[PDB]
DNA sequence: ATCAATATCCACCTGCAGATTCTACCAAAAGTGTATTTGGAAACTGCTCCATCAAAAGGCATGTTCAGCGGAATTCCGCTGAACATGCCTTTTGATGGAGCAGTTTCCAAATACACTTTTGGTAGAATCTGCAGGTGGATATTGAT
DNA sequence: ATCAATATCCACCTGCAGATTCTACCAAAAGTGTATTTGGAAACTGCTCCATCAAAAGGCATGTTCAGCGGAATTCCGCTGAACATGCCTTTTGATGGAGCAGTTTCCAAATACACTTTTGGTAGAATCTGCAGGTGGATATTGAT
């Protein structure tokens, strides 16, 4: 008796998801479908995220990561930057950013 | 004779050096009063986890500072390098909290 | 008693929030406009983080009473329960 | 209370092998799985009463992707959701 | 379906010599969709939050609490609990 | 005798319940809920049709137009606020222009 | 066509938006914004044609698009 | 004879016509083209319904006319009144459309 | 201050586009009625974690002095918007085949609903493990006075 | 540019809180397997309303000229930012009584699920009605030239 997850070739809980599916009362029905394809979504973005703050760990020679190396991460790329314009990620600072005017001398 | 550092010099250090942290900038029990100030005068008799209170400084600093960098666009729009009221103003207004 | 609070964001914390935002040179008046303009996001988080919490039926604010409220006026914080 | 952290840190475990991550990293991303988990069932909800069906499918699930997310995640994000499905198809 | 008909009656109550136009109308039912739509969805989550299966009055009315300013607030709280009382006090 | 006239409304009790439950929005719905929902409903209407019919006035107007119902919305602070991401199809502005550009008096 | 949207034109809306005196460079500078902001909606409408299994973008795709942009509109469903 | 209206009075002027009016601004046909070019690069052979276009243009130039609020806004703020790129550049960015 | 040229109103007028009144048809609603089920309030209560008093130590907020520099006020001048009358090329309007957007029907792949059985991911709690924070010193800039 | 004063860099160092790691109970999930229901794809179609098009409509492109706007340049000035002394209030570390969040059993008021029945709101095709948009005119306020 596989799981659905390893049927759908997945690390996420295809089971799980499509049980929330159902608890967040979103439609009448959930097909077999959706769960799979929303967990291999879900599955995927997490990935992209992780091997990015894993580089900011890596970079800031830590082994752990932390919030701050999300947000690096994140504020880094485009994307998951558009991704999360209005996400607040707690602990992890900002990008530093002087504009050049700021800056002394001249040339 | 003795040294001294001009103006903006340690500015920028500072810049660099908050902008490489990532710790809250208010003091912590301050903060909290302040948090059940408010929080009483809209409902008496109230209690707070202290993640509740932490959750609210980390989204408070967090506005702040954004805020703060609109401000400083505005400024530089006006050709200065010093913030003013005015500038927090006109960030507010174009960002929709008075327009 | 509580009063006063608000001046409890101190001038040299509200110049380290400055900081971080990048800002180099800072006007007196800036303080004390930034309070108010602390105090009003404080109190419209408040508001609906205790709203959420009477409709509970609860005494405690909670942390996702926070970030509930929070995600309602669109400044979604993640690492306290989403 | 259950949490993606178990498949998180198998993820995280896949792609850095010696990485690891603290707690309250871990915390920001059960926060994270959970705020988009909801947003596209968002819009797969809505998407699918604009069209009077009743049932959310890969279909939905796929378009809200789309309208979700930019470029090239969306794109990819496709992909390894018809991967899956198609796996999931093949497999009984 | 549209809300219209009831639109022009609650005209009629307000402005008994007012008459409205198409592209207003049109507009006055895309604005109670709106809010319907608004109100309903907080009310749902509130009850989410609260692991509830039911949207009850109870939601309706925190729902419009954090849905409108102050005062519009207050008297659609109004409105909205005299409601439930008249039906409730009859047959 | 219909719930409206129970709840003494205007608006569709029944109606508004439809859609809630269609609406997914829980499990279950509350006998009070769509009365309470289209009390509501209905105040808010009252409200901006109010304001709006006095717009017409004001411009000697009988019937209201897309622009009364903008003039009387960006006019009232709180509905304002509430249609503060809302645009009226044939609404346009309000009249204004920065003191700062007036003509130097 | 982007150039179909013309000086006058442009000239107009800023008056309504109060726009005392404008400088040649904005002409320009507006039609990319437009552009920008047609791109993003016009995206996201067609895709609502087409989860629709359509060859006509119906007024309430855009409405729903709008909205998801958050542009609401009302008049055209709202 | 030699008559003349001084620079702003016609506009001024314009002002004031123009935010009474509510008709649409821009020429609906040179509007529909550049609607359909930009569509077809997302799908080919599309129609649209009379309506689709009018939303459109109808959300378009309001989120314009509001734009040249914010700013003339900013061209103020930096104690101008001719309105410039960076004007524009300036209020997208503190909207959160920029960066 | 005095015309002269326009722009701007106000009052009245009317044709017609779009709002309105009249009607029969009626399928989807909405209401009434009956039987069955259940979400969640009520009540007893274990147990988490909140408010709180205690106290010591130093990281920091407060307040002063002083000069350096940035902003505001002002004058100057080159450059570009804008007003304006000129002249047709593109938009707008009302008319017409036909392409899809919807309405209707058919019927099967697929989604409940339900009974059992099996796998597991939260977890109370043990004990062992380990990255890095926070401390230290010294080599390497970065500043600013000269 | 030379040198003195200071801050930043950074690799080494290791106590230690927070992270990895079990042993295991397991209520809840997730999975397996009929039985029953049906949502919506698929094929066929009538009919809007949309893409197209010629004709009458009418706004935009265009070159001149100059008013005036915005920035470069030069100031006194005042307010901000370092630097520094002083010492308070926060942060740190616990212990603690107990408020109140939260789990479990109890159980009926209320919501669900058809069934039968009466009304009503949307659609349609005709006809009749009417608020007001443009058009006219003549008065007057506004602006610009002297």
């Amino acid at each position: 008796a596989k799981t659905r997850s390893s049927r759908a070739g997945l690390q996420f809980p295809v089971g799980r998801v499509h049980r929330l599916l159902r608890k967040g009362n979103y439609a009448e029905r959930v097909g077999a479908g959706a769960p799979v394809y929303l967990a291999a979504v879900l599955e995927y973005l997490t990935a992209e995220i992780l091997e990015l703050a894993g580089n900011a760990a890596r970079d800031n020679k830590k082994t752990r990561i932390i919030p701050r190396h999300l947000q690096l991460a994140v504020r880094n790329d485009e994307e998951l930057n558009k991704l999360l314009g209005r996400v607040t990620i707690a602990q992890g600072g900002v990008l530093p950013n002087i504009q050049s005017v700021l800056l002394p001398k001249k040339t | 004779k003795p040294h001294r550092y001009r103006p903006g010099t340690v500015a920028l250090r500072e810049i660099r050096r908050y902008q490489k942290s990532t710790e809250l900038l208010i003091r912590k029990l301050p903060f909290q009063r302040l948090v059940r100030e408010i929080a009483q005068d809209f409902k008496t008799d109230l209690r707070f986890q202290s993640s509740a209170v932490m959750a609210l400084q980390e989204a408070s600093e967090a506005y702040l500072v954004a805020l703060f960098e609109d401000t400083n666009l505005c400024a530089i729009h006006a050709k200065r390098v010093i913030i003013m009221p005015k500038d927090i103003q006109l960030a507010r207004r174009i960002r929709g909290e008075r327009a | 008693v509580l009063r006063d609070n608000i001046q409890g964001i101190t001038k040299p914390a509200i110049r380290r929030l400055a900081r971080r935002g990048g800002v180099k040179r800072i006007s007196g008046l800036i303080y004390e406009e930034t309070r108010g303009v602390l105090k009003v996001f404080l109190e419209n988080v408040i508001r609906d983080a205790v709203t959420y919490t009477e409709h509970a039926k609860r005494k405690t604010v909670t942390a996702m009473d926070v970030v509930y409220a929070l995600k309602r006026q669109g400044r979604t914080l993640y690492g306290f329960g989403g | 209370k259950e949490s993606y952290a178990i498949y998180v840190y198998k993820v995280l475990k896949q792609v850095h092998p010696d990485t690891g991550i603290s707690s309250k990293a871990m915390s920001i991303m059960n926060s994270f799985v959970n705020d988009v988990f909801e947003r596209i069932a968002g819009e797969a909800s809505r998407l699918a009463h604009y069209n009077k069906r009743s049932t959310i499918t890969s279909r939905e699930i796929q378009t809200a992707v789309r309208l979700l997310l930019p470029g090239e995640l969306a794109k990819h994000a496709v992909s390894e959701g018809t991967k899956a499905v198609t796996k999931y198809t093949s497999a009984k």
